[PDB]
């Protein structure tokens, strides 16, 4: 859209960095991507069940996606998933990308 | 009648709880019999809702499309309603047309060294967002003569700003308000705060 | 679904402890080999035979492992003198270039050292620029641009090992920043600073004071995004600051100040030095 890019990633950066901060989800665990998407991201976590906590986050992932995962290995804990993805985006955000 | 959109539906957010469409007909109408629209987060596992317009100058009409929060993502399907019959579907983005709330709480108080200090609210939460990205300008105008103006920028945290009084004339009496605007989303500037005089 | 054979904890580099154990033995069924193992809270399921912790061993840590698609427990221990080790043992990445740590005594005459070590190196190595300030023992050891393990003993045994680990993402004091002018546009004070080296405008927060007898002033500035070519310079690696309503027949004296924020790094709300001060306007020789 008219609006500057780093807005949109930014935002999704401070809303994990304030998820992380009840911890997280009733723990519900959910496939890794341990680059790829941000989708491969979100179909991980749109199935979480009841965790309303962590629901802005997912709207927010499905716009670094256009319109089921790919390689299920490992199965981590919600907190521990949001906790490494932010500090990836963290990554990004210092290289100035996307 | 010929019920028709003479004016497509704009509308814009305050990034927080209410967004704002208006439209216009082509001839005068009771919105609030009329007119229905049906919203719907298309963040699909999500409910449409029904928004009951008020009249908006006889000919034209607003709704406030009520939200529980809003991330730059978020899009709309909109939908008018009379009755059954068309028109307008339309979509929208909240995060492209930012119309940030007001500023609001402003005071003046009377500091050492014969300086002013002005001091406001911001409107959000510091939940929000835009909370942090927020910069003000305050507009100090004389009634007296309104060609004697002047204006200052804010892009600091702490809504607040302190000036000389030997920048005034010591003697007539000034009207002061505060508006606002987030630079991080490019948005159109909020609505003037209800102006204080001293 | 019968448990795991033989599982073994060891530990790896400074405090990388790891979980190893042989799968059940036996069955054979269908079911396909899967791994579930708890801590005391932390989870995880894996077809992998093996499990490895970044932690500290500053106490005791116990793996419990399932089978499925009944736990056992393996844990580890840490080596003790506890009341003799070091108390708020803290560290801090300056500028990007050297770690500095720094911790007090346990509540003899002893002599301590302090090892590292991360991602890239060949072997964990031992700190030897130490320094002293007051009550504390300290070290300096270089680290230039994931985390880092610190562990600091007693050269002859004795004391309980004291552990810690560095994100690496906080702990960050950027080196202080450098105004490079004073400018005036109206009654428009502009300031343009520059950031320290290997730093972008982008992961940074500012501060900057004014003073004006006195008036302390302070600021605090989100984003100095430098858009006015006219009253600066323009470095581009310049960031600037406009404080309104100062007028130019007052001297103002102006510093600047710098933190990572919340994006890029952690708030860990670690400021860097006061800039040199910078004065401009109307003096009085009282
Ligand atoms: C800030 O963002 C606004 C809005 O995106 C930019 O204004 C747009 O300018 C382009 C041409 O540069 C027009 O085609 C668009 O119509 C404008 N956007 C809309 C939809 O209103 C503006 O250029 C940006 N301002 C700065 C200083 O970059
Ligand atoms: C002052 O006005 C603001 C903005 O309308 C409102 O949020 C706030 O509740 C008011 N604060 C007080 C103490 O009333």
């Amino acid at each position: 859209g008219p609006v500057p890019p780093s807005t949109a990633l930014r935002e999704l950066i401070e809303e994990l960095v304030n998820i992380t901060q009840a911890p997280l989800c009733n723990g519900s665990m959910v496939w890794s991507i341990n680059a790829g998407m941000y989708c491969a991201a979100l179909e991980s976590l749109i199935n979480v069940s009841g965790c309303s906590a962590i629901e802005k986050t997912q709207r927010m992932l499905s716009g670094f996606c256009p319109h089921s995962l790919h390689v299920r290995d490992t199965k981590i804990e919600v907190a521990q998933f949001v906790k490494d993805l932010l500090l990836h985006l963290k990554k990004l955000f210092r290289e100035g990308q996307f | 009648d010929p019920f028709k959109v003479l004016q497509e539906p704009t509308c814009v957010s305050d990034y927080m709880s209410i967004s704002t469409c208006e439209w216009k007909m082509n001839g005068p109408t009771q919105c609030s019999t009329e007119l229905r629209l049906l919203y719907q987060l298309v963040f699909l596992l999500s409910e449409a809702h029904t928004c009951i317009p008020e009249n908006n100058g006889g000919a034209g009409c607003v709704c406030h499309l009520l939200m529980d929060d809003v991330v730059s993502a978020d899009q709309y399907t909109l939908d008018l309603w009379a009755g059954q019959q068309l028109l307008w579907k339309g979509s929208f983005k909240p995060s492209e047309h930012v119309k940030p709330r007001a500023p609001g709480n402003l005071t003046v108080h009377t500091q050492v060294s014969d300086t002013l200090l002005l001091t406001w609210s911001n409107p959000y939460p510091p939940d929000n967002y835009l909370y942090n990205h927020l910069t003000y300008a305050v507009n100090i105008w004389s009634e007296n003569d309104p060609a004697d103006f002047r204006i200052y920028q804010v892009t600091y945290l702490e809504p607040s700003l302190r000036i000389a009084a030997s920048t005034l004339k010591s003697g007539i009496s000034y009207r002061a308000r505060v508006r606002a605007w987030a630079q991080c989303y490019n948005t159109t500037w909020s609505e003037w705060s209800p102006s204080t005089k001293w | 679904q019968p448990p795991v054979t033989n599982l073994s904890v060891s530990v790896e580099n400074l405090c990388t402890v790891i979980w190893t154990w042989n799968p059940p033995e036996g069955a054979s069924s269908n079911c396909s080999l899967w791994y579930f193992s708890h801590f005391g809270q932390d989870k995880k399921i894996a077809p992998e035979t093996r499990r490895s912790i970044e932690v500290p061993l500053n106490e005791r840590i116990c793996l419990q492992v399932g089978s499925q698609c009944i736990l056992v427990e393996k844990c580890i221990s840490p080596p003790e003198g506890p009341e003799s080790a070091v108390t708020e043992l803290q560290c801090i990445w300056h500028n990007l270039s050297y770690m500095k740590c720094s911790w007090l005594p346990g509540r003899p005459d002893t002599n301590y050292t302090l090892y590292y070590w991360h991602r890239s190196l060949e072997k964990i190595h031992q700190c030897e620029n130490i320094f002293r300030e007051g009550q504390y023992f300290g070290c300096s050891f270089d680290l230039t641009k994931h985390s880092v393990q610190i562990m600091v003993k007693d050269n002859a045994g004795k004391i309980k090992p004291s552990f810690n680990i560095v994100p690496l993402t906080s702990r960050v004091k950027p080196d202080p920043p450098h105004i490079k002018n004073l400018s005036f546009h109206n009654d428009d004070l502009y300031v343009q600073w520059e950031n320290p080296q290997n730093f972008i405008s982008r992961c940074l927060f500012y501060e900057v004071e004014v003073n004006n007898t006195e008036t302390h002033n302070v600021f605090y500035v989100q984003e100095a995004k430098c858009e006015n070519p006219e009253f600066e310079r323009n470095v581009e690696n310049t960031s600037c600051f406009m404080v309104p309503g100062v007028l130019p027949d007052t001297l103002n004296t102006v510093r600047i100040r710098v933190k990572t924020n919340k994006l890029c790094y952690e708030d860990d709300k670690l400021w860097s030095n006061w800039s040199q001060e910078m004065s401009i306007g109307k003096k009085r020789n009282s």
